[PDB]
DNA sequence: GGATTACACCCAAGACACCAGGCACGAGACAGAAAAAAACAACGAAAACGG
DNA sequence: CCGTTTTCGTTGTTTTTTTCTGTCTCGTGCCTGGTGTCTTGGGTGTAATCC
């Protein structure tokens, strides 16, 4: 079982994500300190796309997807879903801006 | 809050005045209901032998006696023993128990009878044997046979027909105290019917909804299964009739209490209770608002129904409903369960056994466990009939006990309390063995003693309110 | 990890809060300490009230065995 | 806000106590004791702050209130 | 499609049921009366929304979740005589 | 007081007797000793009259006394 | 050609619970033995007070 | 720390009668047996993806 994080793209295990959070979203997700809708909401299990990155710096492939800023794992190039209006706002109220991965958006 | 003390401890001693009053006016209505004369008149109650014979001639005795062997006639409830070429019969009553053992080649079998001392768990009242100091009883015979299968077919047999003599005599014992009651009279018209009703206790092993009609003289439950499993109450018989809505329940009830006990199916009752069930962060909060409306209704229902028998009794029945806000938690019979008063009885109908105490029927209250700084006390209900059984009501919480004493004084019901569990055995069997000598020397008034009778105090320091220094 | 999601029992807090003065402020870490502490709690009364139904030879916890346990500690008089 | 605390979390809160099976209103009893509880801390919590003349309530007040209850708990700066 | 599931796997669906209360019946609107005379054990939840049999009937059409691999999304051919069943309510 | 005066007070000596030998005691000691033991104890069946009563029983029996001192916290 | 597999459903078992029967170990009853309890008088250790 | 007062703790003896006990029968409540019906497994069977 393994789950696609919203934000940065990350994929862990669903009970990983819910044990531990996001290595890198816990930032502005709080996703350990957050209820399995909002792990659902933030995570994904239904994806596409497997991808190992070893340089975040260097890959060409991370800044293309926008994970070069992130811990290296195991990222999904499409991810099903997207994240809530309440969570868009929360985080938009941070000050940061939400890029979808979800492909219908490009 | 002084002045307030006062006046409430003034209503407790208008409270104790009220109980004081009470005792002396039981002790007065124990002295004229019972007389020197009565007391003269001692009636000894002696133990009841139920006869019974295996057979009368000879002829009676089967041909399939020929064989000098143990033969069973379950016609005549009869276990014929070969005692030195006698066809001696032992009727099943007057068998205790059996048994086996295979020692070697021959099959050892002890059937033991009903002897004095220690014996069977039957109650004095009935004895399976015509008292006698001066008889003898044979207590037990031991056969042996070279045939172990026949002589274990033959020890089933014997221990079968004894089971079905114990069922047939439970039967009759569920069907003798009630009374033969008048047939229903059935509604020459379209009755007044409530449908999708449960009955307790059920008729059968199985659980089925049934119809609860009106009737002339009754009510009659029909279950749709099947036309036998029907039962008739007559509107003579019913006591009391409760309803209780669902205020916190899952279901709704119309409770008959009995004056005569009714044989249904296999058990004697003295209660009849039709019942049935509800059971089956908006959208939950909207759930237990559907599950209120559908209690609404079948409160309503079933509340309307229970008017409508007390309207078709013609004022024989009145129609009875629990006040909740009086209700006490305690355990009359093996859990802890809400009793509610009535306005003439003290119940409770959810779980069975039912309880209901008609509050008229009560002589005395006697709270026990009342002590220093206890943590629960128990009820127990006295009977103006000495002969029927004390009820308990056990581990009532502390924190009830000045509004159980305030409630039976409201109820003119005259109580005392103790710090030890009284025996009732006991003091019962004195009382019915001499009604009149336990009433001449001062029945329960002197057992009250509601006088403190303290006077020995502790001593006191020297009374100086003066600064000292 | 805690079982009881966070804003739902941070709402409650308040709710509660509110009732004694208003315009209060929680610091995170209360909430958080909070939540631990009413976890342990829920946990060892739920450990009690066990012991309480497994005395009475059942399996399924009863309102009368929470009732007990809390009478037996001294919390219900 | 008390229908907040879900029956699963209650049913999860059981289970880690090694609750095996749980009657229906095990869930309002529960919500109602930690009604109490939680108003008695808080209680607490919001005397202890009053007195140090704050309008927030801090992780220390509610340590005290804990000390105070009997309740000791470590790791919050105790 | 009433409902979509966030997880795109499955999604809530509007249908006509096919029961025979007590090889396939043909559709229909579920039928509270005709269900209860041949089965009276119906659950009640809702106003307007029936559980029968486990399946959850609202105002005489069936929800029931259907997985992505249970539909086709596309080339889709209509009828009149179910569009009319469909928005008779 | 329902124990009497002198088995409680040679009991008292008796266990006294470990932590110090030839220990005197004074006026006010065995009687508030005996008031507090008797004052536990009394709560002690409050609890398991308790226990029995929640067993459906009226009998009390040494698995509720171990049951009530388990609950009350106890060793 | 081949194979492991998803998916709905039927036939069935493990489990906590409810009801019934009966046998023995406990309560109730009675006559008897035991020593805790009550009451009495004597001696003085040590508790309460002072500088 | 040292000397004072005088209460109540320790010492022993006699008498009373409530409590402990030996003994019996009965019963009520502990334990074995029969049964309910729910949650869940293991399986068939229809049906399928994959290469
Ligand atoms: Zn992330």
């Amino acid at each position: 079982r393994e789950r696609a994080c919203m934000l940065c793209g990350i994929v862990l295990p669903g009970r990983v994500f819910m044990q531990n959070g996001c290595p890198n979203c816990d930032s502005v997700l709080n996703l350990r300190d957050s209820d399995q809708a909002t792990v659902n909401e933030c995570t994904s299990s239904s994806f596409e796309g497997l991808v190992a990155v070893g340089d975040n710096e260097h890959s060409w492939v991370a800044k293309w997807l926008r994970v070069d800023r992130f811990q290296p794992g195991l990222y999904a190039v499409r991810v099903d879903g997207r994240l809530p209006s309440d969570i868009v706002a929360a985080l938009e109220q941070y000050g940061v801006y939400y890029r979808p991965r979800d492909g219908s958006v490009i | 809050r002084n002045e307030t003390t006062n006046t409430e401890e003034e209503k407790e001693r208008l409270r104790k005045e009220i109980q004081k009053q009470l005792h002396e006016k039981i002790q007065k209505e124990g002295l004229a209901r019972f007389n020197k004369s009565d007391a003269q008149d001692g009636n000894e109650n002696h133990a009841v032998f139920k006869r019974y014979e295996s057979y009368v001639r000879e002829s009676q005795i089967p041909s399939k006696v020929k064989n000098l062997r143990i033969s069973i006639d379950p016609k005549a409830q009869t276990i014929i023993l070969p005692i030195c070429g006698r066809p001696v019969p032992f009727h099943i009553n007057s068998f205790k128990n059996g048994s086996k053992n295979e020692e070697g080649d021959y099959m050892y079998i002890r059937l033991n009878f009903n002897s004095p001392g220690m014996g069977s768990s039957v109650k004095k009242t009935e004895l399976p044997y015509e008292d006698g100091d001066d008889k003898e009883f044979v207590r037990s015979l031991t056969f042996r046979s070279t045939n172990k299968e026949r002589m274990s077919e033959v020890f089933k047999a014997i221990t079968e027909l004894k089971k079905t003599a114990v069922k047939r005599d439970q039967e009759r014992k569920t069907m003798e105290d009630v009374v033969a009651q008048a047939q229903l009279v059935e509604f020459k018209g379209r009755p007044k019917k409530l449908e999708n009703v449960f009955v307790r206790p059920a008729p059968d092993s199985k659980r089925v909804t049934g119809t609860l009609f009106i009737h002339q003289n009754g009510i009659r439950y029909q279950s749709p299964v099947r036309s036998d499993h029907r039962v008739d109450i007559l509107f003579s018989n019913i006591k009391h009739l409760f309803f209780q809505p669902c205020k916190e329940e899952l279901m709704v009830i119309i409770h008959c209490h009995l004056k005569t006990p009714l044989m249904i199916g296999k058990k004697k009752t003295f209660d009849v209770q039709f019942y049935r069930e509800v059971s089956d962060d908006e959208d939950e909060l909207e759930q237990e608002q559907e599950e209120r409306r559908r209690k609404a209704l079948l409160d309503k229902e079933f509340r309307r129904f229970a008017e409508e028998i007390s309207e078709a009794s013609n004022g024989l029945l009145d129609l009875e409903t629990p006040f909740r806000e009086l209700g006490f938690t305690g355990v009359p019979f093996r859990s802890s369960v809400l009793c509610l008063p009535t306005r003439d009885c003290l119940i409770q109908l959810i779980d069975t056994p039912f309880l209901v105490v008609t509050l008229e029927e009560i002589e005395v209250a006697h709270l026990e466990r009342v002590q220093f700084g206890l943590k629960n006390f128990d009820l127990v209900f006295v009977f103006k009939d000495f002969s029927k059984p004390v009820v308990h009501i056990n581990t009532i919480p502390i924190e009830m006990l000045e509004f159980v004493k305030q409630w039976l004084t409201d109820v003119d019901i005259p109580y005392s309390e103790g710090a030890v569990n009284l025996n009732w055995g006991t003091i019962m069997k004195t009382i019915q063995a001499d009604p009149y000598e336990f009433f001449e020397n001062g029945g329960w008034s002197f057992l009250g003693g509601g006088e403190s009778d303290d006077e020995e105090s502790e001593e006191e320091e020297s009374e100086f309110q003066v600064s000292d220094e | 990890e805690l079982l009881i999601r966070k804003l739902p029992f941070q709402r409650l807090v308040r709710e509660i809060a509110q009732d004694f003065k208003t315009d209060l402020r929680f610091q995170s870490a209360a909430i958080g300490a909070l939540q631990e502490a009413s976890e342990a709690y829920l946990v060892g009364l739920f450990e009690d009230t066990n012991l309480c139904a497994i005395h009475a030879k059942r399996v399924t916890i009863m309102p009368k065995d929470i009732q007990l346990a809390r009478r037996i500690r001294g919390e219900r008089a | 806000n008390i229908q907040g605390i879900t029956k699963p979390a209650i049913r999860r809160l059981a289970r880690r106590g090694g609750v095996k099976r749980i009657s229906g209103l095990i869930y309002e009893e529960t919500r109602g004791v930690l009604k109490v509880f939680l108003e008695n801390v808080i209680r607490d919590a919001v005397t202890y702050t009053e007195h140090a003349k704050r309008k927030t309530v801090t992780a220390m007040d509610v340590v005290y209130a804990l000390k105070r209850q009997g309740r000791t708990l470590y790791g919050f700066g105790g | 499609v009433d409902e979509v599931l966030e997880n795109g796997l499955e999604a809530r669906l509007k249908l006509v049921p096919r029961l025979d209360y007590g090889f396939r019946p043909a559709q229909r609107l579920f039928s509270e009366a005709e269900a209860r005379v041949h089965e009276p054990t119906i659950r009640r939840d809702r106003d307007g929304f029936v559980t029968y049999g486990g399946e959850e009937y609202y105002e005489g059409f069936l929800y029931k979740t259907f997985r992505l691999q249970n539909l086709i999304v596309n080339s889709i051919n209509p009828t009149l005589n179910e569009l009319s069943l469909f928005q008779s309510n």
